[PDB]
């Protein structure tokens, strides 16, 4: 995260480390969405221009977690996987459309002062959040800036932008599937997710329940924190049919 | 657990106020 | 490190 501050105890208590059992590093961030299910970013666990497609028994995630690289004993808690699903049309190929992955528990994980998950968006408050100008929190452990890591869990305020304006920032084409988030260049303030934070939470707090909802994961964007450009985040209400047929059937 | 999702132990279920939500709210106009 | 170890419990 650039430009943001330092968490808050308990401030993200939905927050997850996806962390690489050997060697022992720091993979991507994650959230928890119930006692057995985490949702990421597809790209955190498949792409393969890098050459990367992890399996389950390659990764753990650790729940709870403040310090990045402290091991937080009586407070985090680490857990296995037992099976990885991608969106089967993630592309990959392209321009990281569909970019959401679901990993499911061994066991499922207690829930404590400093893990709880947050919740899915309905269709409802999705329309009614989603909106240009409209804040949500990013929150990671990735870089500080584009070119260097915290010691705690960073957080970060950013507002939507309009659908015009991220697509003439780029020229990746942008889909239905993803949204941009961050100040333009003539407001002034700054902040951006950056590599390391991909597949952590995008949430917005409901102001009808006061409950917060994840309404985005980090995917993509060029640089960090460039004047003119924004962060993408795959939609997550989009895919949600997607998610609710795999923890169904799964 | 759905059914109580997206309220922090150590901020709505005890109403204190993290140092920058009203950000957010602010921002829902 | 930069990480530090992880109880071995949780590599077996
Ligand atoms: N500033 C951000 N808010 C940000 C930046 C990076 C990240 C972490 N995410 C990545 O590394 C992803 C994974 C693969 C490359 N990538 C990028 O983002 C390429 N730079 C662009 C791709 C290049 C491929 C075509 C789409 C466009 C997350 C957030
Ligand atoms: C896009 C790609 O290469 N995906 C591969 C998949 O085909 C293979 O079956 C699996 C085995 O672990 O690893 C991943
Ligand atoms: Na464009
Ligand atoms: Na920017």
């Amino acid at each position: 995260i650039v430009e943001g501050s330092d968490a808050e105890i308990g401030m993200s208590p939905w927050q997850v480390m996806l962390f690489r059992k050997s060697p022992q590093e720091l993979l991507c961030g994650a959230s928890l969405i119930s006692d057995r299910w985490v949702l990421t970013a597809a790209h955190c666990l498949l792409y393969p221009p890098w050459d990367k497609n992890f399996t389950e028994n390659d990764l753990l995630v650790r729940i709870g977690k403040h310090s990045r690289t402290r091991y937080e004993r009586n407070i985090e808690k680490i857990s296995m996987l037992e099976k990885i699903y991608i969106h089967p049309r993630y592309n990959w190929r392209e321009n990281l459309d569909r970019d959401i992955a679901l990993m499911k528990l061994k066991k499922p994980v207690a829930f404590s002062d400093y893990i709880h998950p947050v919740c899915l968006p309905d269709r409802e408050t999705a329309a009614s959040l989603l909106q240009a100008g409209y804040k949500g929190r990013v929150t990671g452990w990735g870089n500080l800036k584009e070119t260097g890591q915290p010691s705690v869990l960073q957080v970060v305020n950013l507002p939507i932008v309009e659908r015009p304006v991220c697509k003439d920032s780029t020229r990746i084409r942008i889909t239905d599937n993803m949204f941009c988030a961050g100040y333009k260049p003539d407001e002034g303030k700054r902040g951006d997710a950056c590599e390391g934070d991909s597949g952590g939470p995008f949430v917005m707090k409901s102001p009808f329940n006061n409950r917060w909802y994840q309404m985005g994961i980090v995917s993509w964007g060029e640089g960090c924190d460039r004047d003119g450009k924004y962060g993408f985040y795959t939609h997550v209400f989009r895919l949600k049919k997607w998610i609710q047929k795999v923890i169904d059937q799964f | 657990g759905e059914a109580d999702c997206g309220l922090r132990p150590l901020f709505e279920k005890k109403s204190l106020e993290d140092k920058t939500e009203r950000e957010l709210l602010e921002s829902y106009i | 490190g930069d990480f530090e170890e992880i109880p071995e419990e949780y590599l077996q």
